[PDB]
């Protein structure tokens, strides 16, 4: 099959891509479940989760894909937005494919309009730095807040958005998204959300060891080990059999001493607290407290993790190889007593780079809702500051984009007219897709909304909250140019590769 | 690879089959369920968690009722059986609202905001118990009444007194914070419901190795060895293999000469209770006898540790580590013989009020004993709640019917399009005490608009269903009383796993 | 349970035949409702929404689906207008029991409850109903123009208004008597010239013609009317007419002359002067000889009358139908005192008769009109204004338009179900979700979301009054009272009554059986 109906069976295999994160586009949009062979559920309102969990075999549909895969490694989200947009691009010239124009000719007008884009959003981006005279801690304040509308704690909201702000400021110029922790504990209220200034644990370790291992340190020696230090281990046991009824005392001395030797190399490295994943019986942390050394195991390892990054020290499963090369570095080693629980944590590491918030509440949903949210609202005051020049979100900039590409078409003659004019009711699946997801009506929204945009308004958008038009530039709901920018090429580059196919070729295996 | 309407009914329609199932085992006149377990065995009960864990539906949206229940065990309790029944008829109202054109997002949050509405009503119409006061008899009356459901009823008064003074132990009054994790439950076959004890301690069912020891131990010296006074054997096995005469007679040697040094370390040490894993010898036990030292035989692995726990003290792996500082302390150390059986557990008491509490339930028939462990942990966390909250509501569905006419009044309150989803809310929440009427074997319909005819007209107190055939309505004097925590985290659980199910739109495998 | 015998599927049965015929009819209501096409056997495609032409031509075969065809029927004859509302009020209804028949709810239950919600539902639209005054015309004349607007004739909605209002005053006193007959207001329509040329007759105009008789004009006139056909000696029977020569030929001729001079010298014995013969298709009611020996007695000859037009004269002028000439009597005898033919431009052949002097008060409205399209809707906007004065006369009070009523009703039934007990509590629920259906209507067919127009809608009304509603003008929810919509109180509260006793008649059927 070449020519027109190779075509036609490349554009039905983009609709099924798009359908699977056709819902996920916002905040407030729906989960996806999706199984494995196992058995494992997963449900996810992220659209690169999605994506990656889905393994399509239609040929057409890895173009798809594979393009939301740069996109996630270089930029950090917005997959299921460079997936709509290369999809409606294709809907709209579907009806002109059919009509008898040739597919270079869609992709000599998909050149021009995304030039055209380009030019029109440099031409309108505002540069907000210092707009106002308002600082920029409060700058951020307002940003986050939005993030966090709507939700389950919008009765504390101004004391949420102080702590995304406040672990943003901690970090380096070097900001990530990875390099913050969120932690669910449950019990308390909801205000009761702490702040840590570096890694912490839930700390389950419920052994012996009692009234000694001080707390305070000024320069202790971060072991980090894999080691079980348990009477009735699985890797440190003795059983031998005999008769010898004075060998039978020495069966016993020598398992004692097994565990010992283990025990002595751990405080000639000179160590002062030691963590270990597998737990640490009784009998050890009793050594430890004789000869004054702090100890806390049954640490996880996702939490040994960043801690290796950040007192700059490593992983070694024997004890054999404990000496100074990787023993960590702090200087505040506390003990607090958040919900009852103890929790283990350092401050001020030469590498501190990531830290931990910990989540308070009396309900899992208010937990797990929050950290959806949280992490969208990181993203957003990381882009605040990398990026100053910004433009509104929630489909602002796509309708200021559809009204200057609607009257420039009809400047241009020849087939870049219908096509271009095609392009520009193609850039409005972002706020469409806003206003049925969020369960708004999406006939009356479009309609004001491309009224506002004819009288003067540059700055409008659909608001996710209200089933109003509101100008999100002035709601501090804001996205950076260069992310939007990166999203339109990368949205007509995707669109050009399914185009230019006109036949595929099968070997025969 | 289902989307559409077509698979949020199909959500819907494997929700109901889960709520159906359960809707008849409310009440304590529900209708029990047989089970046929994998092994053979056939068992039979009326345990809404009984329920879920055994059935195994490979439909991913009843697996996420079976995840809703692995929380609720702990956290609530009493509400197993009726938050399956409130989250199928939510649901079953929600498909209602679907013929009409609603977004899921709407009804989700237009759920929240009603229950937002019976949370505020539940704390209005409460009342009162533990003011000013601390008090057991009235305590005892309110968990009296509960644990009437199951088999125990005719020994029912006995188990109202222990939990009673069992969550007072390890727990403050006044602190209100208490924990469930403290208090541990066992049981073994053989005796009768009264001989169900209550230690200030931990208890082990282990004996003597003597009979003619003393049977109370005043003095707060407690050995924790793994060899015991004598030729030491090993943990595992013996298996003991003779050489010659030589090697025999030579043994002979050997076990006179420790008979007199082993007994001889308990002295120089100062400790007077020998406790060790395996047993002593038929010669050891006379040299016992007469200078007043008990010991207990044969206990097993895990036994040892939980000793040392709450006696504080440490293991003592070999005789040369013997020492006065790894001795664990108690108030009376005694032995209990139940009747004429010859039980002779290991009763280990401090005598005095301590974080250590162990019931150890009886029973002459194994089906009796499994079904009050879990009884008791139903009225374990009964009287926790109490302590937290002295505020109480009135049960047998009451509760229930008078939330739910104040969110049909403030339903009216609401201009937005959220009105659908909060009258759907107010027939939804009456389905607990609707499935009361049906399974008491009356009228579901006529008993529920008489009582909620009840609450408005004659008397603004709410009432209740009569579902054990009493004299008349209005529980309070019935001493039908469940706890405000109880149902305040019933109507938010039920709801949170609604929100997490209209969320969830296509099921890809 | 087992459920071995099974009555409830029957009543399921009657409930979906039903539920078939309202859900069809249900989006051509309101003005800016969908129009609905027709396909007769022989090929005729009829483009028409009217609610009352569509049951018509459904022509159902199922006995519970017809219980909605005489409710539409019995609409026409008590209150003339609210057609299709009813239908889907009864429509919704049985919507509402198919989830209460589900319950385990007997209908027999229904039925004791749905009267206790129409004697409660009456009572709502009463206090909130606006009450006006019969004898002030300006409010007879401002409520029908704006009933007529909505209709197809708009552009002579300023002039069919005052017709109606000043053809009723003269037969119905205003303010005192609460019985009005539109019989009594008979519509004669020719070719012809414009609506403007109208006249309103006191007495009776009649369509036919007085040929062959020569006279045209009689003063004094005693109407009578005979059924009995006027004509040659006929017997059913068999029977022969022997011939002899020529003289008897002009002998049975002069028997035929004398027989009927014998029956016109009976007439003239009575006094009367205008003689009224039934129309008849299978004998001859009047031969050639009979024109002629009523033409020399002064005797104005009048035939071609319908069934429905004797109704119209015996009211007029007191004249008693006779079935033969030996019981003509002079008590069967009306009053005329002026009789005569008025053949205008545009009126046509009329018989204009005046001066009753009777009792009796009937009216006869003569519209002109040039094309045969123009003198039916003229009839047809004349129609719908008689039926809102009638229902102004039976019930004194106003309520607004566009469902406004019906979202009151929605609201006070639902705040009545918390202080009710039993099981009239759940079906008074049912009730008001059923009467929701009506905005929700409205809602969809004026292009507007059906659900987030009706829930505002109920917070409007719970707040204020039953001024909040569906405008269909403007598009939107407006004020109605400001709008000037407003329907009389009897087109909605016989739609309540009328669809509730057919719902209990539905719910009370249990078994179909067929006889022989
Ligand atoms: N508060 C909001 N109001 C309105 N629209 C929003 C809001 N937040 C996000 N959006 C919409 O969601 C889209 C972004 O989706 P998504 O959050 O999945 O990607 P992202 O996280 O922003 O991208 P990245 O992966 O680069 O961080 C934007 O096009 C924007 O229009
Ligand atoms: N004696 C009683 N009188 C009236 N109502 C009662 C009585 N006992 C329990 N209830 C009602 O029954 C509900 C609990 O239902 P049910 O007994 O089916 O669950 P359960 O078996 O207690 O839960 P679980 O399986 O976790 O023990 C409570 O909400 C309470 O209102
Ligand atoms: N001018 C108007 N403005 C707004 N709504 C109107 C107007 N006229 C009628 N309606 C609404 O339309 C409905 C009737 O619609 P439709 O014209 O299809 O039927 P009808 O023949 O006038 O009345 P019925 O259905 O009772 O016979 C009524 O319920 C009324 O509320």
């Amino acid at each position: 099959s070449q020519g027109i109906p190779q075509l036609v069976s490349n554009i039905s295999a983009c609709q099924v891509i798009a359908e699977a994160v056709r819902t996920t586009l916002g905040p407030r949009g729906m989960d996806k479940l999706i199984v494995d062979g196992r058995g494992k559920a997963t449900i996810s309102n992220d659209g690169a989760t999605i994506l990656k969990l889905l393994d399509v075999v239609h040929p057409a549909a890895k173009t798809l894909v594979d393009i939301a895969k740069s996109q996630d490694a270089e930029v950090g989200d917005g997959t299921t937005s460079v997936t709509l947009l290369a999809a409606e691009f294709l809907k709209q010239v579907k009806p002109y494919v059919e009509e008898g124009l040739h597919p270079q000719i869609i992709i000599r007008a998909f050149r021009t309009a995304t030039q055209l884009a380009v030019n029109k959003i440099k031409e309108i981006a505002v540069t907000v730095k210092k707009a106002d005279k308002v600082e920029q801690r409060k700058l951020l304040e307002k940003c986050a807040m939005t993030a966090l509308s709507s939700k389950l704690i919008s009765q504390q909201k101004a004391f949420f958005a102080k702590m995304v702000v406040d672990a943003v400021m901690m970090l380096d110029d070097l900001l990530q998204l990875k390099m913050i922790g969120i932690k669910k504990v449950q019990g308390g209220a909801l205000e009761d959300s702490q702040l840590v200034a570096g890694v912490a644990f839930k700390k389950t370790f419920s052994y012996a060891g009692f009234e000694m291992q001080p707390k305070k340190y000024h320069n202790p020696k971060i072991a980090l080990l894999n080691v079980e230090l348990e009477l009735k281990a699985e890797k440190d046991n003795a059983e031998i059999r005999v008769h010898t009824v004075e060998d039978y005392q020495a069966i016993v001395d020598a398992e004692w001493n097994i565990l010992y030797d283990k025990l002595e190399k751990i405080h000639h490295s000179g160590a002062k607290v030691v963590s270990s994943k597998l737990p640490i019986g009784d009998v050890a942390t009793q050594y430890f407290a004789d000869r004054d050394m702090f100890c806390a195991g049954r640490v996880p390892e996702e939490d040994l993790k960043r801690t290796m990054m950040a007192c700059g020290g490593s992983i070694q499963t024997s004890v054999n190889a404990l000496s100074a090369d990787v023993l960590g570095r702090c200087q505040v080693f506390e003990e607090t007593q958040i919900g009852g629980e103890r929790y283990n944590f350092f401050t001020g590491c030469p590498k501190a780079k990531t830290c931990t918030f910990i989540l308070r509440g009396g309900a899992e949903q208010f937990m797990e809702e929050t950290e959806r949210s949280l992490h969208d609202a990181i993203m957003i005051v990381r882009r605040a500051i990398k990026n100053d020049s910004v433009v509104a979100g929630g489909g602002a900039i796509e309708m200021e984009l559809s009204k200057y590409l609607r009257d420039y078409s009809r400047t241009i003659p020849g087939k870049q007219q219908l096509l271009i004019g095609a392009y520009a009711k193609a850039l409005e699946i972002i706020p469409r897709q806003l206003c049925d997801n969020a369960g708004f009506d999406a006939t009356n929204i479009l309609n004001k909304l491309r009224a506002r945009h004819a009288q003067g308004g540059t700055w409008y958008g659909v608001d996710i909250n209200n089933e109003d038009i509101a100008d999100n530039f002035e709601a501090f709901v804001w996205e950076p140019a260069m992310v939007r920018i990166n999203a339109l090429t990368a949205a007509s580059e995707a669109a050009c590769l399914i185009v230019s196919v006109d036949e595929t070729i099968k070997n025969p295996r | 690879r289902l989307m559409g309407l077509e698979a949020l009914k199909s959500h819907i329609m494997a929700a109901k089959a889960v709520a159906n199932t359960m809707r008849t085992s409310l009440g304590p006149n529900g209708l029990d369920k047989m089970m046929v377990d994998k092994d053979g065995d056939v068992t039979v009960t009326n345990d809404g968690a009984t329920i879920l864990s055994m059935m195994d539906v490979d439909h991913q949206i009843a697996k996420l009722m079976v995840e809703l229940s692995k929380s609720q065990d702990d956290e609530i309790g009493d509400g197993t059986t009726g938050v399956v029944v409130l989250a199928g008829a939510l649901l079953e109202e929600a498909e209602q609202l679907l013929d009409r054109g609603i977004h899921p997002i709407r009804i989700a949050d237009g759920y929240e905001q009603a229950a937002r509405v019976a949370i505020e009503h539940l704390d209005k119409i409460s009342d009162s118990v533990l003011v000013d006061i601390k008090d057991t008899e009235p305590l005892i009356q309110t968990a009296k009444t509960t644990l009437g459901s199951k088999v125990v009823n005719s020994c029912h008064r006995q188990m109202a007194e222990i939990a009673v003074n069992a969550v007072l132990t390890v727990a403050d009054m006044e602190r209100r914070d208490v924990d469930f994790e403290l208090i541990k439950v066992e049981g073994k076959v053989g005796g009768r419901l009264e001989d169900t004890k209550l230690i200030k301690g931990v208890i082990v069912d282990k004996d003597f190795s003597h009979p003619q020891m003393p049977k109370k131990v005043e003095d707060a010296k407690i050995a924790i060895l793994t060899c015991p006074f004598e030729p030491p054997k090993p943990k595992t096995k013996h298996k003991l293999d003779v050489t010659s005469v030589e090697d025999y007679k030579a043994l002979q040697k050997y076990e006179k000469e420790k008979f007199e040094e082993m007994i001889q370390q308990i002295k120089e040490t100062g400790a007077n209770l020998a406790i060790c894993q395996w047993g002593f010898d038929d010669e050891a036990n006379h040299l016992l006898l007469q200078n007043n030292l008990p010991a207990v035989r044969w206990v097993g692995g895990p036994e040892i540790e939980l000793i040392a726990i709450a006696t504080g003290g440490r293991i003592v792996p070999r005789f040369s580590e013997l020492t006065a500082e790894k001795l664990g302390f108690a108030g009376l150390v005694q032995e209990i013989s139940f009747g004429t059986t010859k039980d002779k557990m290991l009763v280990i008491e401090q005598c005095k009020n301590s974080r250590a509490v162990t019931i150890f339930i009886r029973g002459g028939n194994k089906m009796i004993i499994e079904e009050a462990k879990r009884s008791l942990h139903d009225a374990l966390c009964v009287i926790r709640n109490l302590i937290r909250d002295n505020r109480v509501v009135y049960g047998g569905g009451a509760a229930e019917i008078s939330c739910a006419l104040a969110v049909s009044q403030e339903a009216d309150k609401c201009p937005t399009l959220e009105q659908y989803a909060m009258r759907a809310f107010a027939d939804a929440l009456e389905v607990i005490p609707m499935a009361l009427s049906e399974n008491s074997g009356m009228n579901p319909i006529q008993t529920m608009t008489e009582v909620r005819a009840r609450q408005v007209k004659e008397m603004n107190p709410a009432l209740g269903i009569d579902c054990l055939h009493k004299g008349t309505n209005d529980m309070k004097q019935q001493h039908v009383i469940e706890t405000l925590i109880g149902k305040k985290q019933q109507i938010s659980l039920a709801t949170q796993m609604v929100r997490m199910i209209l969320k969830i739109d296509d099921i890809r495998k | 349970y087992q459920d071995r015998d099974k009555p409830a599927q029957i009543r399921f049965s009657n409930i979906s035949a039903a539920k078939a015929v309202a859900d069809a009819i249900r989006t051509s209501l309101g003005p800016k409702g969908m129009d609905k096409m027709i396909q007769d056997g022989k090929g005729d495609v009829t483009i028409t929404n009217d609610g009352a032409t569509i049951l018509k031509q459904m022509q159902v075969l199922h006995p519970a689906a017809r219980m909605l065809v005489e409710l539409s029927k019995a609409q026409d004859i008590e209150a003339g207008d609210g057609t299709t509302s009813v239908v889907i009020i009864a429509g919704s209804l049985l919507d509402s029991c198919t989830k209460l028949l589900q319950k385990g709810i007997h209908p027999t239950i229904i039925s004791e409850s749905f009267q206790k919600a129409l004697e409660k539902g009456i009572e709502i639209l009463t206090d909130m109903s606006r009450p006006v005054e019969l004898s002030d015309r300006e409010t007879l004349l401002n409520s029908a123009t704006t009933s007529l607007n909505s209709k197809v004739v708009s552009q002579y909605s300023s002039l069919l208004s005052p017709m109606s209002v000043n053809a009723v005053m003269k037969v119905i006193d205003p303010a005192t008597a609460t019985s009005v007959d539109l019989r009594d207001i008979k519509i004669v329509k020719k070719l012809g010239g414009t609506i403007d040329d109208c006249e309103l007759v006191e007495g009776l105009v009649l369509t036919q013609k007085v040929s062959n008789s020569g006279i045209t004009r009689v003063e004094k006139a005693k109407i009578g009317l005979i059924q009995f056909c006027l004509s040659a000696p006929k017997t059913d029977m068999d029977n022969q007419i022997v011939v002899s020569d020529y003289a008897q030929m002009d002998r049975v001729l002069r028997e035929e002359r004398a027989y009927i001079l014998n029956l016109v010298k009976q007439i003239k014995k009575t006094g009367c002067n205008v003689l009224l013969i039934q129309k008849s298709i299978l004998r001859d009611a009047l031969s050639d000889l009979a024109l002629h020996f009523l033409n020399k007695m002064k005797i104005m000859v009048i035939k071609d009358i319908e069934r429905e037009d004797i109704e119209f004269i015996c009211k007029t002028i007191g004249t008693k139908p006779v079935a033969h000439i030996d019981q003509f009597t002079a008590d069967m005898l009306g009053s005329a005192e002026l009789a005569e033919e008025v053949n205008l431009n545009g009126s046509g052949k009329l018989l204009k008769i005046t001066g009753c002097a009777s009792p009796g008060k009937t009216v006869t409205i003569v519209v002109r009109g040039s094309n045969k399209l123009v003198i039916e809707e003229a009839e047809r906007s004349i129609h719908d204004a008689l039926c809102v004065i009638r229902c102004l006369v039976k019930k004194r009070a106003l309520i607004a338009g566009g469902g406004a009523p019906e979202i009151e009703l929605a609201l006070r039934l639902t705040e009545y179900s918390r202080t009710l007990s039993g099981m009239e509590s759940y079906c008074v629920r049912a009730f008001a979700d059923a009467m929701e259906v009506i905005p929700s209507t409205l809602a969809e067919n004026a292009g507007l979301n059906p659900i987030s127009t009706v829930t505002e809608l109920r917070n409007r009304h719970a707040q204020g009054e039953k001024t909040a509603g569906i405008n269909v003008r403007k598009g939107g929810i407006s004020n109605i009272l400001e709008e000037l919509v407003v329907q009389p109180l009897l087109v909605s509260v016989s739609a309540l009554t009328l669809a509730t006793e057919t719902v209990r008649s539905i719910l009370k059927i249990d078994d179909v059986v067929n006889t022989r």
